[PDB]
């Protein structure tokens, strides 16, 4: 009993037993020459058990788990709440928990490729978006340069026709009026090249949420067969068979 | 198909479906020479925008000159019309719009069309318009940063620009310290002596020196220059340059026309002309240390050298040297308050949507926002809100009430908030703020907060070890709120006020009475203690940074607290056992870390993580860093300072302007400095912070600015160059990729831009004219770039004609980079303390996204060449001896038993390091042998156990030992296991792995550094655990001896005895 005790195991492997519960969980560990065991309540707070009374390691822990810690230290306002071999489709075979641990693994990193697949896209996603963001400041600041330039141009060639005129009046004005027809259907290009840009930032901002929606749809259950996963490899661990596992894993 | 069942998988296709399949090589992208295509076409047309309004189109090779284009232009705007309406062409500029989207005036007018980063082929001329043509020299500084400067200025938050003006006051304070004793002292900020930490020798090279003496060798030239003259030495190992100066001038000019004296006064009117250059590289011999204290010499011992070094004149040094030249740039708490301890009410804050939230209504049920407040740890319990409006538009407009009064925030406190799925427990996205500014202010009123994805390895609701912080990127999760105002801006105390109220909490302590049951926070024990105590005390300061303090603990120290100062290493622990949720504890802590015992950088360190996030302790820290970190040690360290900038609460900062000063103060350290900064501007936690920091040196650093942009053009060439080649020339033939190689490096743009200028990997090599016909693609799928530089040092021959470095594009270098830097510190820790075991960590420079440089070391193979080019006739089997056939091939006489010295002194420390650092599992291609002897790893992949995240107490073995290795390191002997030469090799691992044990802090402490970076190897410290297990800190050595023999009995099967 004292050495089943269900929350009593008997530092790091703890944390991952701790590792996303909720507020009040806790179990209890075992240097002699330093204190005896080890209550790891999260809120990961470790108390101490001295022995020289603790009657005994299950008489402390039944008490709190009623009762909040705020009494015996200040700062403590959280009860043994959580005392954390159940589902596992109660297997009783040994060889065939074995092999769930194999089938359950498969599709745990066959899913966390799928999951590393999309956080690359993700981001790729918003670095091809912005470098795009960016170009349309340029394409808009380019287009400012020949909006300028028509503009520019009007100002000194609508001077060197009043001025004189009859010399070389189509000789002159045609070849300038060309230039100034080249100037702006060319503008008319750089807005139809920067209006098809935007397009595309919708297009792929589409696609960056489309990915983002599967990337929270993809991690419940990555969470869950990981977790489903670790009690596989807990309950078969409860004959020891440390080496073996590796081939299944 | 009774394979299979005959069961199908009708989803499949391979009408092309992945990167699996020809798998390699993923980095993308990054646009080159114009917009949307890498390399501009060889021939192109440009639009030039004239004055007079008129567009000339003019056909431009790629790699023509502006001042080419111009004169052309200027010629060809004869033909179109309004000729007279144009000035001569000296009275104009080119201007066009850029990559970046800036306009940038193109005033060097010597650059070429492709080098513009152009956006669209077009130029527009103009007069130029800014008076200071000087000032408008940030090109230079946004080139190197490699954002343009002008995007600093249109920043709107006070922090920024109070950052950017308030710097400066380093930079000028550093600028006073190189022009002191100029021209001296600016030779030494650019050639800073490159020295060892200790001029104490260790005994094994001592005992290569025969009673303290080495043969040196001094070069001197005469006329005109090339002629050359030897005049070598037996100096004292531990005397100065200026000494070794006199004796190679005393041999030069001694003389059957010269008595003893005359030579003597020839001696002195020479002695002070010269110093001591090391032949073959820019490294200098500058100040008064031992010769064997510096690095050349130091290494040449134990390599078996002569050192080779040059009698430099000081004035042909004095006119390489420029002139630094500091210029302050053109950017050359306003009223009272209520202190935040008037403040009577508990936190709350108001949650009121998010707004561009991506779930899935059919997977997802409901969705809600957790929040806590952080110091690190979690002030408060953590609380959430009610799952309202699930999924479709989520807006809650509620209050949360946090159980903690105002007045006990402390000075670091930070919201972290989350936004979660539902035990379907699943974080979304993630963001959090400081609830104090910059300027000390309690953060009230409204606020919209941008969020960040949920990255890798985290399962946990929160991330608080996550940047502080807005995203910058607008397209996501925008979770907008509001705090608390109360009717006045509030103000967080002054350390004067926090002094009064500590020395008060204190004499309020001393009448507390008689019994006090839960002793834990006072001590009752007056100014005599217990011996029992004070001995544990010791017990918890040599724990680890890792070994979690208990709740008994904490109190234990906090109480005394006060004989705590008598052992400043406990320091870490005390602070982690303060109550930060209690400001009478907190204000008495900032009085004792106000004069606390400085203690040692590699232990002060441990207080710039994350889990020490407060001003007054941190300024400590750098108060340690000030005192005892050497410029030595301080570069040894550097890439984990910068690393731990990111857990600073604000851009200004005592850390921030330490490091800023020291690069700035000495050239070596600036080198690295910059380029580990420039690295990681791709990353959006940091782009804001590192180029503003990166602002600060390049408008100080003098002419290296200069320097670094030639290496930084070099770098986007080569960037470039394998963009092409990983795109739009993979499914070719290698000899096709290298014929568009070899045509590309040719052109001269490329010819300018990859000559003249120094490594990366170490700025005192130069790398002169590219010797192409030995620059090749490697066999990789990553296509890496064997590059290959002729030294143009006047001493090549003496050190290396050819230097090499191999360019990487595609491949995280920052892994490897901290391994080998863990090696070369596990290697330095063995020697110092009088033990040789030789790693070889090659150089490795991360430069950017996946992109790197990487040391060549000449003549070392991958065993698996040793035994391809030891592989008899028939293809059979491969030898066990070729290995040892190969060595012996190599090494004959008496240098055939120093070379199984050399391969069992590095085998047993590269067994030692890799197994402790867990790193990728060894094989055939990834050991190297060299000519000598000496062996070493490459192509780490994982450090520390990355591949358990699947499935995982597996404490691996990466470097086994076949027989091949034993066969060596035992001469030939069958059963090799059972030799004295074995017996040897075994005492070396033991004798390393507890050298290591006992630095354990340290190693602990680096890895802690290293999370701000986002590598998925260190996402939280318990992946930095698995070193405790390795090195089995939890035990006692004598255990830990045995764990590790045990450890490497069941991996080798048998060969590990009780010694
Ligand atoms: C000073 O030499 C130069 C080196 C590189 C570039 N881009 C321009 C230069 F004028």
């Amino acid at each position: 009993s004292l050495q089943d005790a269900e929350w009593y195991w008997g530092r790091e492997e703890v944390n991952e037993k701790l590792r996303d519960t909720a507020d009040g969980t806790f179990l209890v560990r075992d240097t002699k020459m330093h204190g005896d065991y080890t209550l790891t309540l999260r809120k990961n707070k470790l108390i101490k058990i001295f022995h020289r009374k603790y009657s005994s390691v299950v008489e402390l822990i039944n008490h709190y788990r009623n009762e909040s810690l705020a009494q015996y230290n200040p700062k403590l306002d959280v009860k043994l709440l959580y005392p954390v071999q159940d589902q596992v489709v109660k297997e009783d075979n040994i060889e065939a928990v074995g092999k769930k641990l194999h089938e359950y693994n498969t599709q745990f990193q066959e899913k966390s490729r799928e999951y590393d697949r999309l956080y690359e896209e993700y981001t790729r996603t918003s670095q091809e978006i912005q470098m795009k963001r960016t170009a349309i400041e340029a394409f808009n600041e380019t287009i400012k340069i020949f909006e300028e330039q028509c503009q520019t141009q009007e100002r000194y060639s609508k001077e060197y026709i009043e001025k004189f005129k009859r010399e070389g009046n189509e000789k002159e004005i045609q070849r300038i009026m060309h230039n100034y027809d080249k100037l702006k259907s060319r503008i008319s290009e750089i807005i139809d090249s920067r209006r098809r840009l935007e397009e595309d930032l919708k297009k792929q901002a589409a696609e960056y949420r489309e990915i983002d929606k599967r990337m929270n749809s993809i991690k419940p259950d990555l969470i869950q067969l990981r977790k489903t996963r670790d009690q596989y490899l807990m309950w078969l661990t409860q004959g020891v068979r440390q080496k073996k596992l590796n081939e299944w894993l | 198909m009774s394979y299979y069942h005959h069961h199908h998988h009708h989803d499949y296709d391979i009408p092309t479906t992945f990167q699996g399949a020809m798998g390699s090589m993923p980095p993308r992208p990054s646009s080159g020479e114009l917009w949307g295509i890498h390399l501009m076409p060889p021939r192109i047309l440009v639009e030039c925008l004239l004055p007079n309004g008129m567009i000339v189109t003019l056909e431009c090779l790629r790699e023509a000159t502006l001042i080419t284009i111009k004169h052309e232009l200027f010629k060809e705007a004869r033909k179109y019309p309004l000729h007279q309406l144009l000035q001569d062409e000296s009275s104009y500029i080119f201007v066009s719009v850029t990559q970046e989207a800036e306009r940038e005036e193109f005033f060097d007018e010597t650059r070429r069309l492709c080098d513009l980063r152009l956006f669209q082929p077009f130029l527009k001329v103009i007069e130029p318009v800014g008076n200071r043509e000087e000032k408008i020299l940030n090109r230079e500084i946004g080139f190197a940063i490699g954002m343009p400067v002008c995007e600093f200025d249109m920043v709107k938050d006070p922090e920024v620009q109070d950052f950017r003006r308030n710097i400066l006051n380093v930079c000028k304070e550093a600028v006073d310290l190189r022009d002191l004793n100029s021209p001296h002292s600016r030779a030494m900020y650019v050639y800073p002596p490159n020295v060892e930490s200790s001029p104490e020798l260790p005994k094994h090279i001592y005992n290569k020196l025969d009673k303290g003496q080495i043969i040196v060798v001094i070069w001197v030239i005469v006329s005109p220059n090339n002629d050359k003259q030897k005049y070598t030495l037996k100096i004292n190992h531990d005397c100065v340059p200026e000494q070794v100066i006199a004796e190679a001038i005393r041999k030069k000019t001694r003389s059957m026309l010269l008595s003893s004296e005359q030579l003597k006064l020839c001696v002195l009117e020479y002695q002070g002309k010269y110093i001591l250059k090391v032949c073959g590289c820019d490294e200098y011999f500058l100040e008064k240390y031992p010769l064997s204290q510096y690095k050349y010499i130091r290494s040449c011992i134990m390599l078996g050298r002569m050192p080779n070094l040059m009698l430099m004149a000081k004035e042909s040094l004095y006119s390489q040297l420029p002139m630094d030249c500091f210029t302050m740039p053109s950017y050359s708490g306003e009223t009272s308050t209520k202190s935040l301890w008037v403040i009577n009410s508990a936190l709350r804050i108001k949650i009121l949507c998010a707004t561009y939230v991506n779930v899935n209504i059919r997977d997802i049920d409901k969705i809600y926002v957790r929040t806590g407040i952080y110091h690190g740890g979690e002030p408060l319990c953590d609380n959430v809100n009610t799952q309202r409006v699930p999924c479709s538009n989520p807006r809650w407009n509620e209050w949360l009430n946090y159980d903690i009064y105002i007045p006990d925030l402390p000075r670091a406190a930070r919201l972290c908030l989350s936004i979660c799925s539902v035990e379907e427990h699943c974080p979304l996205a993630w963001g959090n703020i400081n609830l104090f500014d910059y300027t000390d202010t309690l953060v009230s009123g409204k606020m919209a907060l941008n969020l960040w994805p949920v990255p890798h390895g985290l399962e946990d609701l929160l991330n608080p070890i996550g940047v502080t912080g807005s995203n910058p990127n607008k397209e996501t999760p925008c979770l907008e709120l509001e705090f608390d105002w109360f009717s006045s801006v509030v103000k967080f105390p002054d350390m004067s006020v926090i002094e009064e109220h500590a020395n008060w909490s204190v004499s309020r302590e001393a009448g507390f009475s008689y019994s006090h049951a839960g002793l834990s926070n006072r001590l009752a024990r007056d100014n005599e203690l217990r011996e029992n105590d004070k001995e544990q005390l010791k017990a918890i300061s040599t724990r680890d940074p890792l070994s979690e303090i208990t709740e008994q603990e904490k109190d234990f120290l906090w109480s005394h607290r006060h004989y705590c100062v008598t052992i400043p290493e406990i320091l870490p622990k005390l602070l982690l056992s303060v109550k930060w949720n209690s400001r009478d504890e907190v204000a008495q802590m900032y009085c004792l870390v106000k004069d606390w015992p400085p203690i040692k950088p590699e232990q002060a360190m441990e207080l710039l993580d994350c889990n020490y996030p407060d001003p007054m302790v941190r300024g400590f820290a750098v108060r340690c860093l000030e005192k005892y970190l050497t410029d030595d040690k301080l570069s040894q360290y550097l890439i984990q300072l910068v690393q731990v900038l990111k857990y600073e609460q604000y851009l200004d900062n005592l850390l921030v302007r330490f490091l800023l000063k020291k690069a700035l103060t000495n050239q070596r350290i600036g080198h690295f400095f910059f380029w580990h900064l420039k690295s990681e501007m791709h990353n959006k936690t940091v782009s804001q912070r590192f180029g503003l920091l990166l602002e600060s040196y390049c408008r100080a650093c003098g002419m290296y600015l200069k320097h670094l942009n030639r290496q930084v053009e070099a770098m986007e060439k080569l960037i470039n160059l394998t963009d092409i080649l990983k795109q739009e020339k993979k499914d070719e033939t290698q000899k096709v990729q290298m014929k568009f190689l070899v045509e590309q490096m040719r052109r001269p743009d490329f010819m300018d831009a990859l000559q003249g200028f120094l490594s990366p990997l170490n700025p005192a090599h130069q790398l002169g004219n590219l010797r192409l016909e030995e620059c090749r693609i490697m066999s990789s799928a990553k296509r890496p770039l064997w590059l290959n530089w002729e030294n143009p040092d006047i001493m090549s021959e003496l050190l290396f004609q050819n230097n090499e470095i191999i360019f990487k594009n595609g491949d995280d270098l920052r892994q490897d980079m901290l391994t080998l830097q863990i090696i070369r510190i596990m290697e330095n820790i063995w020697q110092n303390q009088g033990l040789d075991l030789r790693m070889l960590p090659y150089g490795c420079l991360s430069i950017g996204d996946c992109v790197g440089l990487i040391e060549v070391v000449r003549n070392s193979h991958t065993i698996m060449q040793i035994q391809c080019k030891g592989g008899l006739k028939g293809a059979l089997q491969f030898n066990s001896h070729t290995l040892h056939q190969w060595l012996k091939d190599k090494n004959k006489g008496e240098i055939y038993d120093a070379a199984i010295d050399l391969f069992t002194r590095s085998c047993a420390g590269y067994c030692v390091a890799t197994f402790i650092l867990g790193i990728g599992d060894r094989h055939n291609s990834n050991i190297m042998v060299k000519d000598d002897g000496q062996l070493f790893h490459i192509d780490f992949g994982h450090f520390l156990d990355h591949k358990k995240k699947k499935f995982g107490k597996r404490e691996r073995v990466p470097f086994v030992l076949t027989q091949d290795f034993l066969i060596v390191i035992s001469k030939g002997a069958q059963e090799c296991t059972k030799t004295r030469e074995f017996e040897r090799f075994q005492e070396m691992c033991y004798k390393a792995y507890l050298a290591i044990r006992q630095h354990a802090n340290l190693f602990i402490n680096l890895f802690s550094m290293m999370l701000g970076s986002g590598m998925p190897e260190l996402q939280s410290f318990d992946d930095i655990a698995y070193i405790r297990k390795t090195l089995a800190l939890d035990k006692t050595e004598q255990e830990a001896l045995e764990y590790f023999m045990k450890q490497m009995n069941d991996a080798h099967h048998g060969g590990w005895t009780t010694k």
